[PDB]
């Protein structure tokens, strides 16, 4: 007999009901694997362990890939931070911090220190004192490290100290130290745009996102020792402690020495594929990080455990239970995700032309379990409908209610941040990507620190097997739904809603465009033309035989192409890599257009207006171009008729 | 013409061969040759040729190696493909299409590509993984020519291929025309252990080049097969290294390569081949089985490799058949047995073009080309012994001797014929099943 | 049956001799009537009976031996053989 | 019944035997159509005539497109050229030339005049006198106008006069004047990279290929009047007249005033499609220019006549004779091909995402009949095998011999020049393109002049109906062969031969690469890996059922993609548009790599060497990337195993 959807759902609940994730998360925290830097020996031991497992689960093919990258590691001379007196007669040590920031510049700076709450552009614009020729101190949160260092570099500061404090992060001890990278953008930064193999001879090339100022993390008691000499008062708008202050006293000023060296190491990605029966060409990629600077229980252990048990469930279900997936499935395990996710970016920049339009969905298992209260999802909108159906079938781990409690959940979904690996997939290659967490309201306190381990985890979350059971169930649902049937479950009218929101926002400035001599009407006709495209393709699914397969092939290629066509054809993929107009970086994207048009009404003479004419032309014809390419052939297009 | 028989077919992945073969085994033992009158399987009154042929008299199992292209042969698939596509070949036979040489695993493939560009285009390279798989890739017709030792000239010659050019090992003005005699096979033992004799090899360690070769397999396990008279060998030796055997053995257990590449018969095994078997002896070995030319080529910094840089030849000695230890310089007083030279094999229809092209290629890139570093040398490698043996001078033209049996010769064919019930190579089973 | 998407595999063959000596190959011949008195080479315009399309001793060997003597166009084969015999 | 190949061949010979092309070429030279600038009223009359014909032939759908471009036309003030004395007391007129060069700069210059034989870089390097601060005069031939003006601009000249002389162009009168454009690259130059519709609001943007010096054509007697004051002697290496000289006398020096204005006109492209029965998605495009500055008999009349009669033959053959093409066919008629082929480039930049990988062959009927002696073809190598079969079946018009007389015809095939419309298709969009002429050994003398008409044509070629009969027969063969069967007749091993030639050329400098620390071996393994790709796909055609269609679909998509993957993914398509590595423009292509590596051994310190490292890395991984993407899936790739 055959198997239909409800059989696969109840069978995944039966087979996923038995196994226990707790021993595997305990095993990945053993004394044989507890420090895991990128390219260390322990990483290769866990690597050959995972490849040994994928060989043992009898997957259809298991294969290993390796790269050679350049990372930033510590050296023999300790990097440190010191109050220097105005007299200079004697020297006071704060600490020799165990943490270091990756890709900081090897330098030493002296100067005054200014508190800079989050370093966000809004938080720099409301700042009382000038920032030039000075060192800033910020607290961790709300954005990546690299955007803090990039913003403080833009306002011409000379150094950045980063801490974490009591209000955001309540931790018992004030002594632990943590880790971060400061590369704006992803990838191995000494090979931008092209992969880091032996084939490319390693030419001299340097990415743009690297900072040029020293960056250093400090502990919380180190911060309070600095606040002994600080003065001023934190504003009440800042949810902060009572001990913080604003600027440094007129006599004393800090000094930080940071010494880091560039090591060249060997990255070892490990892959394993289950074939497909209907067509094995197209495939969904499921990924997980593998290494972290501390012990890495909740950062890399949870995702690797969900990866291994998830591979055991699908391989077992295909081999014994007779499930026949129509599309193949690639499982991935990636090294050095901590230095800005270089396993994913080197694998995408390596094999771009091989998975151009073949691969069609990425799923990220990384950081799946942090809290027990809330469910937070973030995805490309072609998956939204999919997520909504999954949220109605997976029962919450604590309470018996379903996950689908809010009907307006599509309004609370926020943008994929730069630290996540879904962002190089979606923003770079044009593949629809998803990432989901059982997150808590406050931040997880010790995430990239030395304390993160299984003991503090199971003390935090008192029952872990039911929670990770639920997250593995959700990530099972996404794979079974995409690969069980001849119809891809991607949904494109969500993109139509996104376009509507954009044009409503731009409509609020119609008077300005009307008086530049420009007309806004062509973008109205562009959006409406996209509506006629997706409505035409919905009726084309309406009039087709679903059991016939060749007429479903020609339509599924169009559904897989409607993600790719939003990539701008007009920017250089080596200069500005993330070229998706809705979720990208640079000046070509749509919120950059809207942002520049806001600086038009600012009237301080800081906008460009020929750049604005080019941005409206290229964005208008990109939306129009995707709308024509979705609906039918060339001759079936109608313009001006 | 002759045609192959009718065949029960079934799908590949879903299977299953064993169940059909059990059922039809009981069918052929009860119903074939009139054991039962009450039912016949090959004849029926309702009609003839139903479910099976009438002139059939029994069922033979197809080996697991042989797929359909190896089943039908090459002439039959070529004729049926020219007949479906509808082309009468004229083929006037003036110029030669480029030869598709075969390689294996990223070192042969590297070297072969460099030779494909340094030639003007007459040589192109297609790679396989093991040498049996590449010989099959010559039979069904993607690859043209290959150089391989005599123990595989036996297998490929039995599968229906002919050797054309032989390798020479002796430098002379007339090397291109003179048929050489054939190299000697020896077993090297330590100086540190002088207790080793031929009369006692049991329970003591060993090192072999590869399973199925001349100096590593046929010459040792023939002369051993007279004395042990058992077909298994991991019981006679405590453990050894012979890549190309099965993964359950100790013979694949003591070998070097990792991970998952242990006992795998390519250059990615560290102990593979001549120099790898010698490194097996030096690192973890009691006896090794190599050619006589191995020790002066790995003695005294002839390799820039470290372990071969420190060694010397007056230690590492060869033992005899009667048990008396002979020093290293005299191999002729006690060789184990002779072995014929390595030879280049190809299909019969490409023999003229492989012959005419390779005689052109040996002149341009052959042994007279000095300044070997920086420029191209066809035969010099970095002692991985790839595509050709590293000490070849020229390659000899063979007239009047182009079969497997006339090339290999009587004593050697008798030796492998004594070994023939113990050979486990599945390609040999397939090329034997094809015979009537 | 070998071709994609069929992907079949031959698993069990059969021999035609006695059990004293199995024979795996068999021969292909062309039977005629006595005193018909015609050669093999000029066999056009005659009545031919084949055991099937694509079968071994019925189709591939006779059309292969008779093949190159037919004029262009040779593709498709059944049209050319259909013009070779008179039915 | 069905129809096979030989029926289609004999039926095309029967139906093409009857019709006569001579009246139609005579009709397109009538007083109702004789001047045809771009966007004039006569162009719209011929336009609605051709659309009326395509409606009358009962094609499956006929549709019209329009653009708005900016061209360069003459004004009221005559542009002229004058000998100015050193005294300046009195002025001598040479002529008021009827010709003008398109896209020249509106200016006036005085100075000395230097003969510059062809303006080729080789012909500038062997030049006796310095070229700065001076006006050059060149004779027409061997390269496009824009490369002459670009080279003389690069050596800092201030103006270019262009003529045609007796040795290359033997014409009776020395008085006629001619036309050319001087835009390096194709397309409407005020919209680079994006199309010129009403949707794009017309932003201010300017292409790079526009010159900044005045350019002017002169007649031959005008040239001799200049050579009255010239002196020196032409070298005997130059095949030239006896009256030419080198430089201008010390007293006298020329002056040219060029006034041209930018007009904005309406381009009117006209299209017509025959559908397909097996799959109508993929289609071959057949194009032809329609307007030229003079009467345009051999430049635009011949191609339009072959277009109309060719459409009548295929539409008639589908409707009555029962031919069923498997793929659809688009016929095209393009305005303003004279100003650097802007109909094709605006149609490609407009509908790029619509015909991305759908369209698979372009055929150019333009300038098909010039001479009666030789056959000259130029194409992308996937068509080479195709052309060879066609050259064995089409009988020559004068003699009874076939066209296939040389066996080494693949060595005499030369590169697609920039003026042809096949070059934007192949170099820009990645579609295999072909262009063929019955050319004569010498150049056709009056090609862009005022004399080109049917009278001088039929006086030149004494029998025209048999010659144009033959060229229409060839262009019939290409369409019938590509669309009659389920197997595309593209051939990829030709690309393999091209790679071999490249690596042999680079091998001649192996010593230099060996001493830069670079190893050349990875590109050897790249080329050989491409051989394993195409050999694997040839066997994959070997083991497939040809009558089954779904397994032929998956392979034909790979054959259609092997052209696309040679486009560099690393350059900006707006900055440098022609991005095909074998036949492109810029610094990323392969002969640019080989050229820079020649300047390494030049040792005058004029090469770059970090640019060389980047070029070897990106070219190596582009060849490797196409080779992996041709052969199978992701997991079926083997590197380092
Ligand atoms: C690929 O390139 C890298 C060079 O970056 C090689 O790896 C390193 O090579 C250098 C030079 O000898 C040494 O530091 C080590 O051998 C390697 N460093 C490591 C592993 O950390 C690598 O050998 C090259 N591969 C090939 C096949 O040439
Ligand atoms: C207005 O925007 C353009 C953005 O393109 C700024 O720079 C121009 O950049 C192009 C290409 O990068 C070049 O032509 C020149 O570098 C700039 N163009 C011109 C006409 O200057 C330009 O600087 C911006 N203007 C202001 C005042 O910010
Ligand atoms: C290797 O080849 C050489 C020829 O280069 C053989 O040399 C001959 O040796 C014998 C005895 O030493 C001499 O009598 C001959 O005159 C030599 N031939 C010449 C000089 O042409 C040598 O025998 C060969 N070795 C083997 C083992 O076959
Ligand atoms: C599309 O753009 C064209 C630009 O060529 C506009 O046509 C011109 O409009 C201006 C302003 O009214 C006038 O010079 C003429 O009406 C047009 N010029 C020419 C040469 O025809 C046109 O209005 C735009 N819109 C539409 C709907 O076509
Ligand atoms: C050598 O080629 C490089 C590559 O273009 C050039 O040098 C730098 O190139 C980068 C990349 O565009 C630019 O950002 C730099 O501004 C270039 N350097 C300078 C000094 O401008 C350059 O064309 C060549 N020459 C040198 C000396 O680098
Ligand atoms: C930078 O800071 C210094 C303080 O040392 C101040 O004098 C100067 O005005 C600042 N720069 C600007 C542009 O305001
Ligand atoms: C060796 O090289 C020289 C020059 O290349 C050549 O003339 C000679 O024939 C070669 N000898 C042999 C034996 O190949
Ligand atoms: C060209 O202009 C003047 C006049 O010959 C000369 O002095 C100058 O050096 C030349 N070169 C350049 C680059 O200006
Ligand atoms: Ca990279
Ligand atoms: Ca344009
Ligand atoms: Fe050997």
């Amino acid at each position: 007999f055959r198997l239909y959807w409800d059989d696969l759902k109840r069978k995944l609940s039966e087979k996923l009901d038995s196994t226990d994730f707790t021993s595997t998360i305990k095993l990945l925290n053993e004394n044989s694997y507890v420090p895991r830097e990128a390219g260390s020996q322990k990483d290769e031991n866990l690597a050959l362990y995972v490849e040994n497992q994928f060989r043992e689960f009898k997957l259809s093919k298991v294969w290993r890939d390796q790269h050679f990258v350049k990372i930033q590691v510590k050296d023999s001379a300790q990097n440190s931070v010191i109050i220097v007196d105005k007299n200079g007669r004697l020297v006071y040590l704060v600490e020799n911090p165990g943490g270091y920031v990756a890709y900081s510049k090897a330098a030493t700076v002296t100067g005054k220190l200014v508190h800079a709450n989050f370093g966000t552009k809004k938080d720099f614009e409301d700042l009382y004192t000038p920032v030039n020729g000075s060192i800033v101190i910020v607290r961790a949160g709300k954005i990546t490290f690299a955007e803090k260092v990039a913003n403080a570099e833009s306002l011409n500061a000379i150094g950045v100290l980063i801490y974490m404090d009591q209000t955001k992060f309540p931790i018992v001890n004030a002594e632990l130290s943590f880790f971060g990278h400061a590369h704006l953008g992803t990838g191995d930064p000494y090979t931008p745009g092209f992969p880091s193999f032996n084939h490319t001879q390693f030419p001299p090339s340097r990415s743009s996102g690297l900072p040029n100022i020293p960056v250093q993390t400090i502990s919380r008691a180190a911060a309070e020792k600095l606040f002994g000499n600080m003065e001023g008062d934190c504003p009440s708008d800042w949810k902060t402690d009572s001990t913080c202050r604003m600027v440094t006293s007129e006599s004393k000023n800090v000094k930080l020495t940071v010494s880091n060296v560039l090591k060249e190491i060997k990255i070892l990605n490990i892959f394993g594929v289950i074939k497909g029966f209907v067509e094995p060409d197209h495939y969904v990629v499921v990924g997980a990080q593998r290494d972290a600077w501390g012990p890495g229980a909740a950062k890399s252990g949870v995702g690797t455990a969900l990866l291994l048990k998830l591979a055991q469930m699908f391989s077992d279900m295909v081999l014994k239970d007779g499930f026949q997936p129509s599309r193949s499935i690639i499982f991935a395990s990636w090294s050095a995700g901590d230095f800005g996710s270089v396993g994913a970016t080197e694998w995408l920049e390596g094999y771009l032309s091989s998975l151009h339009l073949k691969a069609f969905t990425y799923i990220n298992l990384d950081k799946a379990v942090l809290g027990t209260s809330n469910f937070k999802v973030s995805a490309s909108p072609l998956l939204y409908t999919l997520i909504e159906k999954t949220m109605q079938n997976v029962k919450h781990p604590v309470t018996g209610q379903f996950l689908y409690q809010d009907s307006n959940w599509a309004s609370k979904v926020e943008k994929l941040t730069l630290d996540n690996a879904a962002f190089p997939f979606l923003a770079y290659s044009g593949i629809p990507a998803v990432s989901f967490c059982f997150c808590e309201d406050t931040d997880y306190p010790y995430l990239g620190t030395t304390m993160d381990t299984y003991k503090e985890l199971i003390e935090r979350i008192p029952e872990l097997n039911k929670v990770a059971r639920a997250a593995a169930e959700v990530a099972g649902q996404f794979v079974i739904k995409l690969t069980h049937d001849v119809e891809l479950n991607l949904d494109y009218e969500r993109y139509n809603s996104q376009l509507l929101s954009f044009v409503r926002d731009l409509n609020q400035y119609r008077a300005d465009i009307k008086e530049m001599g420009l007309s806004l009407q062509w973008l109205y006709s562009a959006r409406g033309d996209f509506f006629r495209a997706t409505s035409r393709l919905t009726t084309d699914f309406g009039n087709a035989e679903k059991t016939d397969r060749f007429v479903m092939k020609k339509l599924n290629d169009r559904v897989m192409r409607v993600e790719y066509h939003f990539l701008s054809p007009y920017v250089s993929p080596k200069e500005s890599p993330f070229r998706h107009v809705f979720w990208g970086s640079g000046s070509h994207t749509l919120p950059a257009l809207l942002e520049n048009l806001k600086l038009r009404k600012q009237n301080n003479g800081a906008f460009n207006e020929t750049l604005f004419r080019n941005q409206l032309a290229l964005a208008t014809w990109t939306i129009q171009g995707a709308a024509n390419a979705l609906s039918g052939d060339v001759w079936d297009i109608d313009n001006e008729f | 013409a002759q045609v192959p028989s009718h065949t029960v077919v079934a799908r590949s992945m879903g299977g299953k061969e064993d169940l059909i073969w059990e059922l039809l085994n009981q069918a052929q033992e009860h119903f074939g040759k009139d054991k039962s009158k009450e039912f016949q399987l090959f004849s029926s009154p309702h009609g003839k040729d139903l479910l099976f042929k009438d002139s059939a008299h029994g069922f033979l199992k197809v080996p697991p190696r042989m797929d359909a292209k190896m089943y039908l042969g090459y002439e039959y698939v070529t004729a049926i493909r020219n007949l479906r596509e509808g082309t009468c070949p004229e083929a006037p036979t003036d110029e030669c299409k480029p030869v598709k040489w075969c390689a294996l695993s990223h070192h042969e493939r590297l070297k072969c590509d460099e030779w494909s560009v340094n030639s003007v285009g007459k040589i192109e390279c297609v790679s396989a993984e093991t040498t049996e798989d590449c010989i099959a890739k010559i039979m069904n017709g993607e690859a043209d020519a290959m150089s391989l030792d005599g123990g595989f000239v036996y297998i490929a010659g039995k599968c229906g291929l002919v050797p054309v050019l032989a390798e020479n090992y002796n430098k002379s003005d007339n090397c291109e025309d003179t048929p050489e005699a054939g190299y000697f096979a020896v077993a090297v033992v330590k100086k540190s252990a002088s207790d080793l004799t031929w009369d006692n090899l049991k329970g003591k360690k060993s090192c072999h080049t590869a399973v199925g070769r001349t100096a590593g397999w046929n010459i040792p396990m023939g002369l051993l097969y007279n004395k042990i008279n058992h077909c298994r060998f991991d019981e006679f030796f405590s453990e050894g290294c012979a890549p190309g055997s099965k993964k359950d053995s100790s013979l694949c257990k003591l070998c070097m390569g990792s991970g998952l590449n242990l006992c795998e018969p390519n250059n990615k095994e560290g102990y593979y081949g001549y120099t790898g078997a010698f490194r097996c002896l030096v690192e973890k070995g009691d006896v090794a089985f190599v050619k006589h030319q191995t020790v002066p080529q790995n003695t005294g910094g002839k390799n820039p490799d470290p372990w071969a840089k420190n060694l010397n030849e007056k230690d590492y000695e060869l033992l005899c058949l009667d048990g008396t230890r002979k020093p290293v310089e005299e191999y002729a007083n006690c060789h184990l047995a002779r072995a014929p030279n390595h030879a280049v094999v190809t299909r019969k229809d490409k023999e003229a073009c492989v012959h005419k092209i390779l005689r052109q290629q040996q002149h341009l890139f052959g042994s007279n080309v000095t300044d070997c570093s920086g420029n191209f040398c066809l035969f010099r490698s970095e002692t991985k012994d790839l595509l050709f043996r590293d000490d070849t001078v020229c390659l000899a033209k063979l007239h009047d001797r182009n079969t497997y049996e006339k090339y290999l010769g009587e004593e050697y064919v008798k030796a492998v014929g004594n070994l023939r019930k113990c050979s486990t190579s599945s390609l040999l089973e397939a090329c034997t099943f094809r015979r009537p | 049956a070998y071709l994609a998407p069929n992907n079949l595999k031959p698993v069990v063959a059969e021999f035609y001799g006695s059990k004293e000596d199995p024979q795996t190959f068999y021969y292909a011949v062309a039977v005629v009537k006595k005193d018909s008195g015609f050669q093999m080479n000029q066999l056009r315009g005659k009545k031919s009976c084949h055991t099937g399309l694509g079968r071994s001793a019925g189709w591939n060997i006779p059309i292969g031996l008779l093949y190159c003597d037919l004029p262009e166009p040779r593709k498709p084969l059944e049209k050319a053989v259909a013009n070779f015999f008179s039915g």
